[PDB]
């Protein structure tokens, strides 16, 4: 009974490990080359990032995303993960208070009630998305830094805002990297 | 908020039932040894080439075939991880894994657990992910579905000593069900933004001027079988929260459907094979009622979230910590229940950052034996163990011999059912206790207080139940944790399969008795409530003391 | 390890073994 | 037999407490794994309390001695229920050994009545010994009557003083020792050596020295052991779990928690349900070989009943001599007498007796005619005398017609009409033929037992189909089936056909209940799963069948179904009650156990118990007291009602499922309040 056991395992290993992925790769690269290669954003000959991977924005003229609890530096794709901090852990309260104070000082013309997503780290540390209301909270800081009005920033946020097919399977989000990249072209 | 949550649950269940019914009919053909249309010609040539003659085998031979194939896969995967540096498709010269990490990873994927104490982007090569992990994602899932095929055949066969051919079942399940469905799911994932390539890591010059290195690899092909087979092993450390693995909410909705697709279709196939669709609907009703309540509690708990957020200066108290913006709190709550009621283990949110009550329900769902839709095949025969207890108690309370589907339940079945039910809780309590009495186990905690104990309890419960999800704050990449969880995963998987196969062997030789006037029906609200009560009461009473010292203490503090 | 922990582990192990043996041979029990 | 004593006789309650103390030995407790854990925990807490009293170990010695004392009460209460059931069982067994043996056996040198008898004590009698008895004496040993016929009083065994008829050559030949012969005399040939008497069958029924566990009890024990294993793991691992969050939970509390969690209520009462159910069989005048056959009566769907001897009283007496055309009544009696001169069957004797008053014929004897006799046989269905030249035969209509056709001749038209007429009311027609000439028919009147119609209605409501199997004529069987209330019948059934019917019913997987009285039913009684033999039948049927009914009631299966289902229902209901009792135990002990390690857990003290020490004590006290409070339920059993399966389960889940969730909450609260009032806590 050794021949059926060896032949079934070897054949299934070849199909699932050398035929199924090869067919998926060939069909994926033929039909959706851009998404299969990382949805890279390119200007000239240099890759500026991926449309799905968030970046660490710290300037005053840039929209800021959610905190990233990556190992070495914030928004590190080589170490993806969350903070895994419990509700009862006092270290989480210390981090939130620091983020609330930092956001409050950097946004003196906004409401004192900071949006919750801007003080909480994501589950992956590479979140490129914030809600439109979270992005609109940063408008007065970005508008003054970039010498823009509220009307143009709301239209630019809406241009880079995506919504799901139905309202209960997902949240409306804003592509931070794409919005910030377009913010550089508008200033140019 | 409540209306949005109700609509999300109703839409998920309605779409799942629509898709699972046609799949149940296809699975019924495989159970009845009827080849799918258009595959008769290919099967005849392939079976002869592989030396499979469709010879009927008893439960001992059927179990040995499953055990032999799993052991062969365990050895191949273990040595593949060790000699990974000598294998191709390694753009980053990652060295071979250590003995404890390789052993834990090889056992984890063979046992359909996919517990991961590493980060894939800096640990495993493309060859290891593709030829080592994805292969076991297909094989481990097919092994579980093959076992439930034998158990279902035992009920529907009269005075027979054989339960079909295991090699034929494994080939038919993988080639005609797992592979084609995963291919369609993977292609849909690629269109939405999932990775499918073999390029080296890509350097990124960010807008601010920092450096980002983007990992690559055939993510989408692994992702589809990871979801469909209730495997849960993520390509990257972030698992399903990673944008490269689950880019959009559309892919997330499909991921949840793929988790419950085969387990739901098996219940539909169970009714069709037995000739009474009410039996299959009874199992779904008991599973759905528990599942629906569990989602609502987690959704409610996460909506309240952190009470300190409002005082610290936020506009809302919703627990967005360890959650993705594109999914939201409600979707994250539903995924946590789906991935823990089932044996998938994939996470779109960090369960360690969940609220005390929000994380207790997923932990308790694993602890009850993974019977709320369970894993692929494992959930059905896991629920069959509780069904046998339910008919035994119901038969006694009506003064009749215990019976299910016309087959008498004897002492031998109760002996095996009791042993099978006792396997997983024994490992959870003994394994968690051993960690708490050792410095190595205790030092792995990240959070203090009762939540710290919850990290240890969650890890052992997930490994013993072959779930794979984790309170990721725990540092399990140690020889003690790698060996302890490997033992729990191995015993928790094959220690239930052996008694279940013995149950099928004893039941197949019996002859079903026609229902009389006094026969107790096994369908309807009364039996659904009894089955739900049997599952909940047994599961709760076992783990109340452990949960009291963990999430319950955290919630009340 | 404390001397009370050791004597508390064997006692549980003996009781579990006795109950497991009783379950396997429930006809005699 | 059938005279109940009490539930708590003072003579046996005090004797049950003495046996419960001697059941504390570890050898006795080793065979009950659930109660052995409580026994081990009681010793562990006793030793711990001794160490605290001596100062070797810090803690509260009084609290440990209070938990240990009630733990010893729990094992004593479980052994008291078992002793009470066994004590009541041996009381019935002692009542039967009390039957007087005359020891005055008049053994006969030769079988014929009238020989010299030598004084021999009863104990020396063995198989094959002929013993002569006279009116007013006691039958020495069980045997088959070989000659003579007289009334017998069986009030010693059956408990009823109504006389029965015992005579040789028929189904009334079987007799049992200890009964009192009433009227004339009998000549009994002993059939069983001492040690195999029917009385010994009844004793071994309730003695219960080494009781054999039924498969249902074994299957229930597996689940009870599995629950004990899972609760032992969930309690032992609690110590390292609590040791990390603060001070470890005390061993005494953990032992108290384990006892309250393990199914002590059903485990301590399981050995008392089986003995009590077997004792209720004796009170119903049913002698069952084993409890396994009793539990099989809860699944029977069809009941097979014999006509003559079981449904009817038997002893068919001829009523009128209906002659054929061209034959006078005087000629009919002469042929009838010849075929019944040596016929010892009850029908044969009635034929001879009825002819005497009608026509005072001279009493011919068999040796005077120098002829042989054909004995009646179930297969042949005919009997007669083959005298010189002339041939006289009688038997069933079908048997006679087939014999007549083979020899030659045709049944007269009037005779066929007469057969139908006498079979319409219920009398069995006997056709007597002289050579190849039909002489007439004889009507044998029979008496149907009273009250059988309503009892059969109860069986119909219970989902049990009643079928009357008999070898008699079809026309008379229908008039008896409609006079008894059975569902269907099967007439002209040979003894090999009744066995085939049972196998045919068993082929589909159903359970067949068969009751019979005659000797030809012995093969069909050993095949049915549930077999009940009348006490007025033969000894072969009594041993072949599973159970023996002392009241000779054809509808005695109703009582067997009651107790058989009661034992299963009591085990299931108590098991559900015990498991559901753990919910309140968790709400009473868990907040108390970790009152210092986790003060926030006190929010789960929904019962608002006074003290953490009083909370644990109240749970332990309730755990012990619930066993004693459910003793009458275990002895009497869960009440049976003729409901559907989905309605019986619903009612049992409402009384013991929901009731088991709520009773401990009230019980623990009341005990805690009483302790606070008395100042103990
Ligand atoms: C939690 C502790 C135990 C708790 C016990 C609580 C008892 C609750 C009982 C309620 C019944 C009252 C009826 C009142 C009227 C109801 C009207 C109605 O619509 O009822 C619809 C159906 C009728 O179904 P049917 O058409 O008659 O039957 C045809 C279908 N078989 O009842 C239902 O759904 C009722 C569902 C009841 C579920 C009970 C679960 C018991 C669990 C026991 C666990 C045992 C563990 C053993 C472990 C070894
Ligand atoms: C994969 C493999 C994993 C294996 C590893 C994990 C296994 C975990 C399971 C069980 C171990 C439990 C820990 C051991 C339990 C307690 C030990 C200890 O240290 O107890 C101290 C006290 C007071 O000491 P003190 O004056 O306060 O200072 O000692 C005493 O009472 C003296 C006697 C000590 C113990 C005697 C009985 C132990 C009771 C255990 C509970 C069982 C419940 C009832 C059973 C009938
Ligand atoms: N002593 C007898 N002599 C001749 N025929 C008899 C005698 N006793 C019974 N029979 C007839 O033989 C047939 C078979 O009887 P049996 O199978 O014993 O039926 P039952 O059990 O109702 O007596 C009956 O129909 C009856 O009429
Ligand atoms: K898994
Ligand atoms: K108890
Ligand atoms: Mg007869
Ligand atoms: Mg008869």
């Amino acid at each position: 009974g050794l021949r059926p056991a060896l032949s079934t395992f070897i054949f299934l290993l070849l199909i699932t490990g050398g035929v199924y992925p090869l067919l998926t790769t060939v069909l994926g690269q033929w039909w959706f080359p851009w998404q299969a290669n990382g949805s890279l954003i390119r200007e000239g000959d240099t890759v500026r990032g991926s449309a799905l991977i968030g970046q660490n924005f710290t300037g005053n003229g840039y929209f800021h995303g959610r905190p990233s609890a990556t190992a070495e530096m914030p928004y590190n794709p080589q170490a993806s993960g969350g903070s895994n901090l419990a509700v009862s852990n006092p270290e989480l309260d210390k981090l939130i208070a620091a983020r609330v104070a930092a956001l409050r000082a950097a946004n003196p013309d906004a409401s004192a009630s900071v949006p919750v997503e801007l003080v909480t780290a994501s589950a992956s540390g590479l979140d490129n998305n914030i809600t439109p209301q979270a992005a609109a909270w940063q408008i007065p800081r970005v508008a003054k830094a970039r010498n823009l009005s509220v009307e143009q920033l709301t239209q630019l946020i809406a241009k880079y805002s995506q919504q799901p097919l139905v309202k209960y399977i997902g949240q409306p989000v804003v592509n931070i990297v794409e919005l910030n990249l377009a913010l550089d072209k508008l200033d140019e | 908020m409540a209306a949005q949550g109700f609509l999300l649950i109703a839409t998920f269940l309605l779409v799942l039932m629509v898709l699972a019914r046609p799949l149940g009919s296809g699975l019924a053909r495989l159970i009845n040894d009827i080849p799918l249309p258009g595959t008769t010609g290919v099967e005849r040539v392939l079976f002869r080439a592989l030396g499979v003659s469709d010879r009927e085998m008893n439960w001992k031979q059927y179990l040995c075939a499953i055990l032999g194939l799993n052991m062969l896969g365990l050895a191949v995967l273990f040595f593949m991880l060790l000699g990974q540096h000598y294998l191709p498709l390694n753009p980053q010269q990652l060295p071979g894994l250590s003995w404890d990490l390789a052993l834990n990873t090889a056992v984890s994927f063979v046992t359909n657990t996919n517990w991961q104490s590493y980060s894939g982007e800096t640990t495993l090569s493309y060859f290891s992910q593709m030829a080592g992990l994805t292969v076991q994602n297909f094989l481990s899932a097919a092994s579980g579905i093959a076992v439930i095929f034998a158990l279902i055949r035992a009920f529907t066969r009269q005075s027979m000593s054989t339960l079909g051919n295991a090699w034929v079942d494994l080939l038919r399940i993988t080639l005609w069900v797992l592979v084609p469905v995963a291919l369609l799911i993977a292609l849909f994932f690629i269109q939405q933004g999932a990775l499918q390539n073999f390029l080296p890591y890509q350097a990124v010059n960010t807008v601010e001027g920092a450096q980002q290195l983007l990992p690559m690899g055939p993510v989408a092909s692994q992702e589809a079988i990871k979801m469909l087979g209730t495997n849960g092993g993520g390509f990257f450390n972030a698992n399903s929260s990673h944008p490269f693995e689950n880019p959009t909410a559309l892919t997330n909705f499909v991921q949840m459907l793929a988790i419950f697709l085969i387990p739901t279709a098996l219940c539909f196939a169970f009714g069709e094979v037995m000739g009474d669709r009410r039996q299959g609907r009874m199992l779904l009703w008991a599973m759905s009622v528990i599942f629906v309540i569990c989602v609502g509690v987690v959704m409610w708990a996460e909506v309240q979230g952190n009470p300190h957020l409002l005082a610290l200066g936020t506009d809302s108290s919703i627990n967005m910590e360890g959650k993705e913006s594109r999914f939201g709190v409600l979707v994250s709550s539903l995924f946590a229940v789906v991935t823990t009621a089932a044996s998938c283990g994939a996470v779109i949110a960090m369960h360690d950052s969940f609220t005390a009550l929000g994380g207790m329900v997923p932990m308790w769902l694993m602890q009850i034996g993974e019977v709320v839709f369970g894993g692929v095949g494992s959930g059905l025969y896991g629920m069959m163990l509780f069904v046998l207890l339910a008919v035994f108690i119901a038969g006694l309370m009506i003064g009749r011999t215990p019976e299910y589907l016309g087959k008498k339940i004897d002492v031998r079945e109760m002996k095996l059912t009791a042993l099978a039910i006792l396997v997983t809780p024994t490992l959870v309590l003994m394994g968690a206790a051993l960690a708490m009495m050792t410095d190595a186990g205790r030092s792995a905690m990240l959070n203090p207080g009762p939540h710290g104990f919850s990290e240890v309890l969650y890890a052992v419960s997930s490994a013993a139940n072959n779930n794979g999800s984790a309170f990721a704050g725990l540092s399990a990449n140690s020889p003690f944790w790698n060996c302890l969880l490997a033992f729990c995963m191995f015993v928790g998987r094959f220690g239930v399969i052996i008694p279940v196969m013995a149950i099928a062997g004893s039941l197949v030789s019996k002859k079903s008795q026609a229902a009389s006037s006094g026969t107790l029906p096994t369908h309807g609200p009364l039996f659904v409530g009894l089955l739900i009560g049997t599952v909940l009461l047994v599961g709760a009473l076992t783990f109340i003391p452990a949960l009291a010292l963990g999430p319950v203490a955290e919630y009340l503090s | 390890m404390s001397a009370g922990v050791i004597t508390g582990v064997l006692l549980v192990f003996l009781l579990l073994g006795y109950l497991v043996y009783a379950l396997i041979n429930a006809e005699a029990f | 037999s059938r005279k109940q004593l009490a539930l708590f006789e003072p003579t046996l309650v005090v004797q049950a407490l003495k046996e419960a103390v001697k059941k504390l030995n570890p050898q006795a407790q080793w065979r009950n794994p659930v109660m052995f854990i409580v026994w081990i925990g009681s010793l562990l807490t006793t030793c711990i309390s001794i160490a605290m009293a001596s100062g070797a170990m810090p803690g509260n010695a009084l609290f440990s001695a209070a938990i240990s004392g009630w733990l010893w009460i729990t094992v004593l209460f479980a052994n008291f229920a078992e002793a009470l059931a066994e004590g009541r069982s041996k009381a019935q067994a002692n009542s039967l050994k009390g039957v007087k043996k005359t020891a005055f056996a008049r053994k006969l040198r030769e079988p014929k009545y009238g020989a010299a008898a030598d004084k021999v004590p009863a104990d020396q009698l063995r198989k094959g010994d002929i013993v002569l008895v006279e009116a007013g004496d006691i039958i020495p040993c069980d045997g088959e009557v070989i000659e003579g016929g007289a009334s017998v009083d069986e009030s010693a065994i059956t408990g009823e003083s109504a006389p029965v008829i015992r005579e040789s050559g028929g189904d009334f030949a079987s007799v049992t020792g200890g009964t009192r012969i009433l009227s004339d005399w009998l000549v009994i040939e002993c059939s069983v050596n001492p040690g195999e008497t029917f009385l010994d069958r009844m004793i071994a029924m309730v003695e219960g020295a080494q009781r054999r566990k039924t498969p249902n009890e074994i299957a229930l024990t597996i689940l009870l052991i599995a629950l004990t294993i899972v609760f032992l793991l969930a309690t032992a691992t609690l110590w390292p779990f609590s040791a990390w969050g603060g001070n470890a939970v005390s061993v005494t509390v953990l032992v108290a928690l384990l006892v309250c969690l393990i199914p002590t209520t059903i485990g301590g009462l399981l050995s008392a349900i089986g003995v009590a159910g077997m004792s209720r069989m004796l009170g119903a005048n049913v002698i069952a070989t084993s409890g396994r056959a009793v539990e099989a009566a809860g699944d029977v769907d069809v009941l097979l009943l014999d006509k003559t001897g079981t449904i009817t009283l038997g002893n068919r007496q001829a009523s009128e001599f209906i002659p054929a055309q061209g034959v006078d009544e005087k000629t009919l009696a002469d042929a009838a007498q010849l075929a019944s001169l040596a016929d010892e069957t009850p029908e044969g004797r009635s034929i001879v007796i009825l002819a005497k008053q009608r026509f005072n014929l001279r009493e011919r004897d068999v040796q005077s005619l120098h002829a042989t006799f054909v004995p009646f046989t179930a297969q042949s269905r005919m009997s007669g005398i083959n005298i010189d030249n002339r041939m006289i035969r009688k038997g069933s209509v079908d048997a006679i017609r087939r014999h007549v056709e083979a020899n030659g001749g045709h049944f007269p038209t009037d005779v066929d009409q007469k057969v139908d007429q006498v079979a319409r009311q219920g009398a069995t027609p006997l056709v007597v033929v002289e050579g190849s000439r039909v002489l007439g028919v004889i009507a044998l009147k029979d008496i149907v037992k009273g009250g059988i119609k309503e009892r059969f209605a109860q069986l119909r409501k219970m989902g049990i189909k009643t079928v009357m199997i008999t070898g008699d004529n079809r026309l008379t069987a229908a008039a008896i089936a409609a006079e008894a209330g059975v569902d269907d019948f099967l007439a002209e059934a040979t003894p090999e056909a009744k066995l085939a019917l049972i196998r045919q019913y068993q082929a589909e997987g159903r359970l067949v209940a068969m009751t019979g009285d005659g000797t030809n039913d012995a093969p069909a009684l050993a095949q049915a799963d549930v077999a009940v033999a009348m006490n007025s039948g033969t000894q072969a049927a009594k041993e072949a069948g599973n159970m023996v009914d002392l009241d000779s009631n054809p509808t005695k299966l109703i009582e067997v179904v009651h107790i058989g289902k009661q034992m299963l229902m009591t085990r299931g209901s108590l098991t559900t009650f015990s498991i559901a009792n753990d919910v309140a135990k968790y709400f009473a002990i868990i907040p108390a156990a970790f009152a210092a390690t986790y003060p926030q857990l006190n929010a789960l003290n929904i019962m608002c118990l006074h003290s953490p020490d009083s909370a644990i004590l109240s749970a332990v006290i309730f755990n012990a007291l619930i066993i004693v409070f459910l003793i009458p339920l275990a002895l009497k059993g869960v009440s049976y009602k003729p409901l559907t399966a989905s309605a019986m389960l619903r009612r049992n889940l409402w009384i013991y499922g929901l009731g088991g969730l709520l009773v401990p909450f009230i019980g623990i609260k009341v005990i805690d309040l009483l302790l606070t009032v008395c100042g103990l806590v």
